[PDB]
């Protein structure tokens, strides 16, 4: 495929010069398919996002992660157990109310800057329910938060009675324990990417929330209408600062490497029945 | 001396000499000038030694520069003849790529027998570790043409695709498309058995040595050992455990020299050999004659008779 070939050329010929060592904090981008780690400057991050976006629109297999580090956008990872194997409705009013409640906790952290600011919420959903297991990500990529503040906001969100109600009325049986408390620290999948055993989450709905410190009781939340007009890998990225839709608002602060060849014996080192080993160890 | 005998095969070796000894002082080795223009010498270390002079202190840049050379040779062969890759260009890249591991000679009956240098990450018999083994068919090269060289094949393909995905004119794009499709039809030919046999029979003329069988085990001071190559030029045993230019083929799979410790086995062997026959002023003639069997010839013509006794140490 042309756009995959283009991404391959960008990675090997050009971005190879930004390859980081294993466990290097400088790392912002992880390609879990090639097992490569990169520290991309903003210019080269954007070029990557243009290629990943073209690959996304053609349904290409991607497994890119961004590292959140100490100061970046907020991601909420919900792992739902459902009543049934039916995708829950999750219509705009429920998602709109979720945004409001998420914002109340952000505001209560006291780190928002004074003045008038737009922040965008994006809901990406697991494409199907598998054995009653369902998922969504809430991405607030533009709202640049300290890791410690994200952890605090996530702690508060787990105990939110209104959020638990919304999730319950959607058919969620684990509304108390569905929000991953490590949402603040885990590397976050780029839009169009997934674990190799899963399919990528799909953008259902995005919302624009405006807050004004002078008028704190007015918190307008509206659906974003022309989402398709933007580079979604770009806009949804927690570490991006050069989005068009998403403009930053700054808040107060495995080594065996088989390389697709040697792992085959791994596939037959599991179904030995060799638990008990008197001579067989 | 090592590098000057290494690159003395070049007729214009004085320019690499002036390049190398232009670096603390030196001044052309105080104006030695190949020891004031010495004549030819014995078969010392060759060009194939220099890449083993490297790769032990700088492996990454050496690997990158040889990969770039491989890509350059294959790219000039592909661009010169649009997509057709016949036996000789593949043989030329293979000779540039494995030239320090394989040789071939015409030893006895006019047949081209191969000799492969072995590595510790290879299946040997018992003791072929750092010496040439005789082969009728280059099985390692047959695997290497299809496995390792295919990586250079996809590298050339990736470069062609990168040149195709460029803002050029229409005629350049059409030429690159024609080159890519002809190249893609010729890419699978490196897995064909007849093509690979032709590549081997063409590289038989390119991997030549012209003197390899003539000097195989000619010198007496180099000995085939199970752990590698044993040398007895100097007083300490060298025990060559690296790449070398010495073209020895025959070996002993059971010698396995652990230098010379003073462990229990050596102590009991010494107690077995001596303290049975009394000697005066440390007489040692008979077991000194037990030595010098690791030499070829040009020695004393003695003739020792051990006969005598029924169940003695004969």
């Amino acid at each position: 495929l042309a756009e995959v070939q283009a991404l391959e050329t960008l990675l090997t010929r050009e971005l190879s010069v930004f390859l980081t060592e294993p466990g290097s904090k400088k790392t912002n981008i992880i390609n879990r398919i090639t097992g490569k780690t990169y520290a991309l400057p903003s210019t080269e991050l954007l070029r990557l996002y243009e290629h990943l976006e073209q690959c996304r629109k053609q349904g290409a297999l991607m497994y890119f992660l961004e590292r959140q580090g100490t100061y970046s956008g907020l991601m909420l990872d919900y792992d739902l157990k459902l009543n049934t194997n039916a995708v829950p409705p999750l219509e705009p009013p429920a998602l709109s109310r979720l945004c409001h409640r998420i914002f109340v906790h952000i505001k209560n952290s006291s780190v928002l800057p004074e003045g008038s600011h737009k922040i965008h919420f994006f809901f990406t959903l697991k494409p199907e329910v598998v054995q009653g297991k369902y998922g969504f990500h809430v991405l607030i990529p533009g709202l640049k938060l300290a890791a410690s503040t994200k952890k605090s906001i996530i702690g508060s969100l787990q105990h939110d009675a209104t959020v638990q109600k919304i999730l319950h009325e959607q058919g969620v049986t684990n509304p108390e324990s569905c929000l991953d408390p490590h949402s603040a620290s885990v590397p976050s999948l780029l839009y169009g990417s997934s674990k190799l055993n899963h399919k990528p989450y799909q953008l259902k709905t995005g919302f624009e929330l405006v807050f004004d410190s002078s008028d704190p009781d007015y918190i307008p939340i509206h659906q974003i209408k022309n989402l398709e007009s933007y580079n979604l890998v770009s806009e949804l990225s927690l570490t991006n600062e050069q989005g068009s839709l998403v403009r930053p608002v700054y808040c107060a602060a495995m080594l065996h490497d088989p390389e697709a060849r040697y792992l085959h014996k791994i596939l037959n080192l599991l179904p030995p029945e060799y638990y008990v080993e008197y001579p067989l160890w | 001396s090592n590098v000057v005998f290494a690159l003395a095969n070049t007729s214009a070796n004085y320019r690499p000499l002036a390049e190398w000894f232009s670096q603390t002082g030196g001044k052309e080795k105080l104006e030695k000038l190949w020891n004031d223009a010495s004549h030819h010498t014995e078969k010392k270390i060759t060009k194939r030694s220099i890449m083993y002079w490297a790769h032990k202190h700088a492996p990454q840049q050496y690997k990158e520069i040889v990969e770039q050379g491989y890509f350059s040779i294959l790219a000039e062969y592909v661009y010169s003849y649009n997509g057709m890759l016949e036996h000789y260009m593949i043989a030329k890249v293979i000779y540039a790529m494995m030239g320090n591991k394989f040789v071939v000679d015409v030893d006895s009956n006019g047949k081209y027998v191969w000799f492969e240098f072995v590595l510790p990450g290879q299946p040997m018999n018992q003791g072929e570790i750092w010496k040439w083994r005789k082969e009728v068919n280059p099985d390692e090269l047959h695997i290497y043409i299809s496995e390792n060289f295919s990586r250079v094949m996809d590298r050339i393909t990736e470069h062609i695709k990168y040149h195709l995905s460029q803002p050029h004119e229409s005629n350049i794009l059409n030429y690159y498309k024609k080159l890519l499709k002809a190249f893609e039809r010729s890419k699978s030919k490196i897995f064909n058995d007849s093509f690979k046999k032709g590549v081997i029979r063409q590289a038989e003329f390119l991997f030549r040595q012209r003197s390899f069988i003539q000097t195989l085990d000619t010198n007496p001071h180099l000995l085939g050992v199970g752990n590698g190559v044993l040398s007895i030029e100097t007083i300490p045993a060298k025990l060559i455990n690296h790449f070398h230019e010495h073209p020895i083929h025959q070996y002993t799979h059971i010698c396995y020299v652990p230098f010379n410790p003073e462990n229990p086995w050596t102590k009991l062997l010494l107690n077995a050999l001596q303290d049975i026959i009394p000697e005066l002023d440390a007489r040692l003639w008979i077991m000194f004659y037990l030595s010098t069997a690791i030499f070829r010839g040009l020695k004393e013509a003695l003739m020792l008779l051990w006969l005598g006794g029924g169940c003695n140490g004969k």
